[PDB]
Protein backbone atom coordinates (compact mmCIF):
# COMPACT_ATOMS: atom_id res chain seq x y z
CA UNK A 1 0.00 0.00 0.00
CA UNK A 2 2.86 2.17 -1.01
CA UNK A 3 1.78 4.54 -3.25
CA UNK A 4 -1.21 6.19 -2.10
CA UNK A 5 0.13 10.12 -1.70
CA UNK A 6 0.01 9.40 1.82
CA UNK A 7 -2.58 11.68 3.05
CA UNK A 8 -2.03 13.52 -0.10
CA UNK A 9 -1.52 16.38 0.72
CA UNK A 10 -3.83 17.51 2.64
CA UNK A 11 -3.70 21.44 2.13
CA UNK A 12 -4.51 21.86 6.62
CA UNK A 13 -6.49 19.89 5.30
CA UNK A 14 -9.16 21.56 2.96
CA UNK A 15 -9.48 24.45 5.49
CA UNK A 16 -9.57 27.64 3.64
CA UNK A 17 -11.33 29.90 6.02
CA UNK A 18 -9.87 30.53 8.44
CA UNK A 19 -7.48 33.08 6.93
CA UNK A 20 -7.72 33.35 2.98
CA UNK A 21 -7.36 37.52 2.46
CA UNK A 22 -5.94 40.12 4.26
CA UNK A 23 -9.15 42.48 4.00
CA UNK A 24 -8.83 45.63 2.38
CA UNK A 25 -7.29 48.84 0.99
CA UNK A 26 -5.54 50.76 3.29
CA UNK A 27 -7.59 53.48 2.06
CA UNK A 28 -8.53 54.42 5.98
CA UNK A 29 -10.52 57.45 6.48
CA UNK A 30 -9.12 59.65 3.42
CA UNK A 31 -12.80 60.07 3.38
CA UNK A 32 -14.00 60.16 6.99
CA UNK A 33 -15.83 62.86 6.48
CA UNK A 34 -14.59 63.97 4.07
CA UNK A 35 -17.91 65.13 2.42
CA UNK A 36 -20.26 64.94 5.34
CA UNK A 37 -23.58 65.86 4.24
CA UNK A 38 -24.40 62.29 4.02
CA UNK A 39 -21.81 61.84 6.61
CA UNK A 40 -23.49 64.23 8.86
CA UNK A 41 -27.03 63.66 8.00
CA UNK A 42 -29.55 63.40 11.13
CA UNK A 43 -31.53 64.76 10.38
CA UNK A 44 -31.22 65.68 6.73
CA UNK A 45 -32.65 64.59 3.24
CA UNK A 46 -35.82 66.83 1.89
CA UNK A 47 -33.16 69.98 2.06
CA UNK A 48 -31.03 67.47 -0.37
CA UNK A 49 -34.01 66.56 -2.35
CA UNK A 50 -35.33 69.83 -2.75
CA UNK A 51 -31.70 71.23 -4.10
CA UNK A 52 -30.15 68.52 -6.14
CA UNK A 53 -33.60 68.37 -7.65
CA UNK A 54 -34.19 72.28 -8.16
CA UNK A 55 -31.27 72.83 -10.36
CA UNK A 56 -31.02 69.89 -12.00
CA UNK A 57 -35.25 70.73 -13.53
CA UNK A 58 -33.96 74.45 -13.20
CA UNK A 59 -31.56 74.95 -15.35
CA UNK A 60 -31.73 71.23 -16.99
CA UNK A 61 -34.52 73.87 -18.55
CA UNK A 62 -34.51 76.94 -19.29
CA UNK A 63 -32.92 79.01 -22.13
CA UNK A 64 -30.31 80.54 -22.84
CA UNK A 65 -31.22 81.02 -26.58
CA UNK A 66 -33.51 77.66 -27.37
CA UNK A 67 -31.71 75.34 -29.42
CA UNK A 68 -35.22 74.24 -29.60
CA UNK A 69 -36.79 71.08 -29.49
CA UNK B 1 -68.07 70.06 -0.72
CA UNK B 2 -64.32 68.95 -1.91
CA UNK B 3 -66.60 68.42 -4.95
CA UNK B 4 -67.90 71.55 -6.46
CA UNK B 5 -64.08 72.14 -5.31
CA UNK B 6 -62.07 70.33 -7.82
CA UNK B 7 -65.32 71.50 -10.57
CA UNK B 8 -64.00 75.13 -10.47
CA UNK B 9 -59.89 74.00 -10.47
CA UNK B 10 -60.83 72.71 -13.76
CA UNK B 11 -63.09 75.25 -14.74
CA UNK B 12 -61.11 78.50 -13.89
CA UNK B 13 -57.55 76.51 -15.83
CA UNK B 14 -60.44 75.97 -18.81
CA UNK B 15 -60.70 79.55 -19.33
CA UNK B 16 -57.06 80.29 -18.34
CA UNK B 17 -55.43 78.37 -20.75
CA UNK B 18 -57.16 81.11 -23.02
CA UNK B 19 -56.64 84.70 -23.54
CA UNK B 20 -53.07 85.35 -23.26
CA UNK B 21 -53.12 82.57 -25.80
CA UNK B 22 -55.30 80.88 -27.86
CA UNK B 23 -57.44 83.11 -29.52
CA UNK B 24 -60.18 84.96 -29.35
CA UNK B 25 -59.14 88.18 -30.54
CA UNK B 26 -58.79 86.25 -33.85
CA UNK B 27 -61.88 83.81 -33.28
CA UNK B 28 -64.46 86.47 -32.57
CA UNK B 29 -63.18 88.41 -35.48
CA UNK B 30 -64.56 85.89 -37.50
CA UNK B 31 -64.74 82.19 -36.89
CA UNK B 32 -64.31 80.13 -40.01
CA UNK B 33 -64.02 76.30 -39.70
CA UNK B 34 -60.20 76.71 -39.29
CA UNK B 35 -58.39 75.66 -36.03
CA UNK B 36 -59.02 77.60 -32.50
CA UNK B 37 -57.35 77.02 -29.44
CA UNK B 38 -57.10 75.48 -26.20
CA UNK B 39 -53.64 75.53 -24.96
CA UNK B 40 -50.23 75.18 -25.75
CA UNK B 41 -48.17 71.43 -25.68
CA UNK B 42 -45.06 71.86 -24.30
CA UNK B 43 -42.92 68.13 -24.71
CA UNK B 44 -39.63 68.43 -24.83
CA UNK B 45 -39.44 64.81 -26.85
CA UNK B 46 -40.84 66.81 -29.72
CA UNK B 47 -38.64 66.89 -33.08
CA UNK B 48 -39.20 70.13 -35.34
CA UNK B 49 -41.42 68.44 -37.42
C1 LIG C 1 -43.66 58.21 -24.95
C2 LIG C 1 -43.47 59.44 -24.72
C3 LIG C 1 -43.26 60.77 -24.74
C4 LIG C 1 -43.23 61.36 -23.49
C5 LIG C 1 -42.43 61.01 -22.27
C6 LIG C 1 -44.11 62.39 -23.59
C7 LIG C 1 -44.37 63.32 -22.49
C8 LIG C 1 -45.20 64.35 -22.51
N1 LIG C 1 -45.98 64.77 -23.53
MG1 LIG C 1 -46.07 63.91 -25.35
N2 LIG C 1 -46.18 63.03 -27.23
C9 LIG C 1 -45.49 61.93 -27.65
C10 LIG C 1 -44.49 61.08 -26.92
C11 LIG C 1 -44.19 61.48 -25.50
N3 LIG C 1 -44.70 62.50 -24.77
C12 LIG C 1 -45.82 61.63 -28.96
C13 LIG C 1 -45.29 60.48 -29.77
C14 LIG C 1 -46.74 62.56 -29.37
C15 LIG C 1 -47.40 62.64 -30.72
C16 LIG C 1 -46.63 63.62 -31.57
C17 LIG C 1 -46.95 63.42 -28.29
C18 LIG C 1 -47.94 64.56 -28.45
C19 LIG C 1 -48.09 65.40 -27.23
C20 LIG C 1 -48.95 66.52 -27.12
C21 LIG C 1 -49.91 67.21 -28.07
C22 LIG C 1 -48.77 66.99 -25.84
C23 LIG C 1 -47.88 66.19 -25.25
C24 LIG C 1 -47.60 66.54 -23.99
C25 LIG C 1 -46.64 65.80 -23.13
C26 LIG C 1 -46.34 66.19 -21.69
C27 LIG C 1 -47.53 66.20 -20.70
C28 LIG C 1 -47.45 67.40 -19.74
C29 LIG C 1 -47.92 67.16 -18.32
O1 LIG C 1 -48.91 67.70 -17.84
O2 LIG C 1 -47.17 66.30 -17.44
C30 LIG C 1 -47.30 64.88 -17.54
C31 LIG C 1 -48.72 64.51 -17.17
C32 LIG C 1 -49.31 64.93 -16.04
C33 LIG C 1 -48.58 65.82 -15.06
C34 LIG C 1 -50.74 64.51 -15.75
C35 LIG C 1 -51.21 63.42 -16.72
C36 LIG C 1 -52.27 62.55 -16.05
C37 LIG C 1 -51.92 61.06 -15.99
C38 LIG C 1 -50.43 60.83 -15.68
C39 LIG C 1 -52.89 60.37 -14.98
C40 LIG C 1 -52.27 59.90 -13.65
C41 LIG C 1 -52.62 60.83 -12.49
C42 LIG C 1 -53.38 60.08 -11.38
C43 LIG C 1 -54.89 59.98 -11.70
C44 LIG C 1 -53.12 60.73 -10.00
C45 LIG C 1 -52.23 59.84 -9.12
C46 LIG C 1 -50.87 59.55 -9.79
C47 LIG C 1 -49.61 60.04 -9.05
C48 LIG C 1 -48.36 59.55 -9.79
C49 LIG C 1 -49.58 61.57 -8.82
C50 LIG C 1 -45.32 65.15 -21.26
C51 LIG C 1 -44.00 65.74 -20.75
C52 LIG C 1 -48.51 67.71 -23.73
C53 LIG C 1 -47.99 68.83 -22.88
O3 LIG C 1 -46.83 69.20 -22.92
O4 LIG C 1 -48.94 69.40 -21.95
C54 LIG C 1 -48.63 70.60 -21.23
C55 LIG C 1 -49.24 68.02 -25.03
O5 LIG C 1 -50.48 67.76 -24.84
N4 LIG C 1 -47.44 65.21 -26.07
C1 LIG D 1 -4.27 42.80 -3.68
C2 LIG D 1 -4.07 43.23 -4.86
C3 LIG D 1 -3.78 43.76 -6.06
C4 LIG D 1 -3.89 45.13 -5.88
C5 LIG D 1 -5.18 45.89 -5.66
C6 LIG D 1 -2.56 45.57 -5.94
C7 LIG D 1 -2.12 46.97 -5.80
C8 LIG D 1 -0.87 47.45 -5.86
N1 LIG D 1 0.28 46.74 -6.07
MG1 LIG D 1 0.37 44.75 -6.35
N2 LIG D 1 0.52 42.69 -6.65
C9 LIG D 1 -0.52 41.81 -6.67
C10 LIG D 1 -2.00 42.04 -6.49
C11 LIG D 1 -2.42 43.47 -6.25
N3 LIG D 1 -1.67 44.60 -6.16
C12 LIG D 1 -0.05 40.51 -6.89
C13 LIG D 1 -0.87 39.23 -7.00
C14 LIG D 1 1.33 40.59 -7.01
C15 LIG D 1 2.28 39.43 -7.27
C16 LIG D 1 2.44 39.22 -8.77
C17 LIG D 1 1.66 41.94 -6.85
C18 LIG D 1 3.13 42.33 -6.94
C19 LIG D 1 3.38 43.81 -6.76
C20 LIG D 1 4.66 44.46 -6.80
C21 LIG D 1 6.11 44.06 -6.99
C22 LIG D 1 4.39 45.79 -6.59
C23 LIG D 1 3.08 45.92 -6.44
C24 LIG D 1 2.73 47.20 -6.24
C25 LIG D 1 1.29 47.58 -6.05
C26 LIG D 1 0.87 49.02 -5.79
C27 LIG D 1 1.46 50.10 -6.72
C28 LIG D 1 1.39 51.46 -6.00
C29 LIG D 1 2.69 52.26 -5.91
O1 LIG D 1 3.42 52.14 -4.93
O2 LIG D 1 3.06 53.24 -6.93
C30 LIG D 1 2.85 53.05 -8.34
C31 LIG D 1 1.37 53.24 -8.67
C32 LIG D 1 0.64 52.38 -9.42
C33 LIG D 1 1.30 51.15 -9.99
C34 LIG D 1 -0.84 52.71 -9.64
C35 LIG D 1 -1.47 52.13 -10.92
C36 LIG D 1 -2.50 51.03 -10.58
C37 LIG D 1 -2.42 49.71 -11.41
C38 LIG D 1 -3.17 49.83 -12.76
C39 LIG D 1 -0.99 49.17 -11.63
C40 LIG D 1 -0.65 48.94 -5.70
C41 LIG D 1 -1.24 49.53 -4.41
C42 LIG D 1 4.01 47.98 -6.23
C43 LIG D 1 4.31 48.41 -4.82
O3 LIG D 1 4.31 49.61 -4.52
O4 LIG D 1 4.60 47.36 -3.81
C44 LIG D 1 5.94 47.01 -3.40
C45 LIG D 1 5.11 46.99 -6.51
O5 LIG D 1 5.60 47.27 -7.67
N4 LIG D 1 2.41 44.74 -6.54
C1 LIG E 1 -47.32 73.42 -4.45
C2 LIG E 1 -46.68 73.95 -3.49
C3 LIG E 1 -46.22 74.66 -2.44
C4 LIG E 1 -47.30 75.39 -2.00
C5 LIG E 1 -48.64 74.89 -1.47
C6 LIG E 1 -46.90 76.71 -2.15
C7 LIG E 1 -47.74 77.86 -1.81
C8 LIG E 1 -47.41 79.14 -1.94
N1 LIG E 1 -46.26 79.68 -2.40
MG1 LIG E 1 -44.67 78.61 -3.03
N2 LIG E 1 -43.02 77.55 -3.70
C9 LIG E 1 -42.92 76.19 -3.75
C10 LIG E 1 -43.91 75.11 -3.36
C11 LIG E 1 -45.23 75.58 -2.83
N3 LIG E 1 -45.66 76.85 -2.64
C12 LIG E 1 -41.67 75.80 -4.25
C13 LIG E 1 -41.21 74.36 -4.45
C14 LIG E 1 -40.97 76.97 -4.52
C15 LIG E 1 -39.56 77.05 -5.08
C16 LIG E 1 -38.55 76.95 -3.95
C17 LIG E 1 -41.81 78.04 -4.17
C18 LIG E 1 -41.34 79.49 -4.35
C19 LIG E 1 -42.35 80.53 -3.94
C20 LIG E 1 -42.16 81.94 -4.01
C21 LIG E 1 -41.01 82.82 -4.46
C22 LIG E 1 -43.35 82.52 -3.53
C23 LIG E 1 -44.16 81.51 -3.22
C24 LIG E 1 -45.34 81.95 -2.75
C25 LIG E 1 -46.38 80.98 -2.35
C26 LIG E 1 -47.74 81.45 -1.82
C27 LIG E 1 -48.58 82.30 -2.82
C28 LIG E 1 -49.01 81.59 -4.13
C29 LIG E 1 -49.34 82.54 -5.29
O1 LIG E 1 -48.49 83.27 -5.79
O2 LIG E 1 -50.69 82.58 -5.87
C30 LIG E 1 -51.62 83.60 -5.48
C31 LIG E 1 -51.94 84.43 -6.71
C32 LIG E 1 -52.98 85.30 -6.79
C33 LIG E 1 -53.15 86.03 -8.10
C34 LIG E 1 -53.94 85.52 -5.63
C35 LIG E 1 -53.62 86.84 -4.87
C36 LIG E 1 -54.69 87.23 -3.83
C37 LIG E 1 -54.16 88.08 -2.67
C38 LIG E 1 -52.81 87.56 -2.14
C39 LIG E 1 -54.07 89.57 -3.07
C40 LIG E 1 -48.42 80.14 -1.51
C41 LIG E 1 -48.54 79.98 0.02
C42 LIG E 1 -45.29 83.45 -2.75
C43 LIG E 1 -45.52 84.08 -1.39
O3 LIG E 1 -46.52 83.77 -0.75
O4 LIG E 1 -44.60 85.08 -0.81
C44 LIG E 1 -45.03 86.36 -0.30
C45 LIG E 1 -43.92 83.80 -3.31
O5 LIG E 1 -44.17 84.35 -4.46
N4 LIG E 1 -43.59 80.28 -3.45
C1 LIG F 1 -5.68 30.22 16.23
C2 LIG F 1 -5.35 31.46 15.44
C3 LIG F 1 -4.34 31.18 14.32
C4 LIG F 1 -3.00 30.64 14.85
C5 LIG F 1 -2.74 30.98 16.32
C6 LIG F 1 -2.90 32.45 16.71
C7 LIG F 1 -2.96 33.44 15.54
C8 LIG F 1 -3.69 34.73 15.97
C9 LIG F 1 -3.18 35.34 17.28
C10 LIG F 1 -1.66 35.56 17.32
C11 LIG F 1 -1.22 36.84 16.61
C12 LIG F 1 -0.23 36.57 15.47
O1 LIG F 1 1.11 36.88 15.86
C13 LIG F 1 1.51 38.24 15.65
O2 LIG F 1 0.37 39.06 15.77
C14 LIG F 1 0.59 40.35 15.23
C15 LIG F 1 0.65 40.23 13.70
O3 LIG F 1 -0.24 41.20 13.11
C16 LIG F 1 1.89 40.99 15.72
O4 LIG F 1 1.62 42.35 16.06
C17 LIG F 1 1.31 42.82 14.72
O5 LIG F 1 0.82 44.19 14.52
C18 LIG F 1 0.75 44.63 13.13
C19 LIG F 1 -0.60 45.25 12.76
O6 LIG F 1 -0.54 45.76 11.41
C20 LIG F 1 1.06 43.50 12.14
O7 LIG F 1 0.97 43.89 10.77
C21 LIG F 1 2.47 43.03 12.42
O8 LIG F 1 2.73 42.03 11.41
C22 LIG F 1 2.52 42.44 13.83
O9 LIG F 1 3.74 42.69 14.55
C23 LIG F 1 2.75 40.23 16.71
O10 LIG F 1 4.07 40.48 16.20
C24 LIG F 1 2.49 38.71 16.72
O11 LIG F 1 1.98 38.31 18.01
Amino acid sequence: DLEDLGNTTGQWDSYGSDAPSPYNPLQSKLFETFAAPFTKRGLLLKFLILGGGSTLAYLSATASGDILP
Amino acid sequence: FGQLAIIFLWTSGNLFHVAWQGNFEAWVQDPFHVRPIAHAIWDPHFGQP
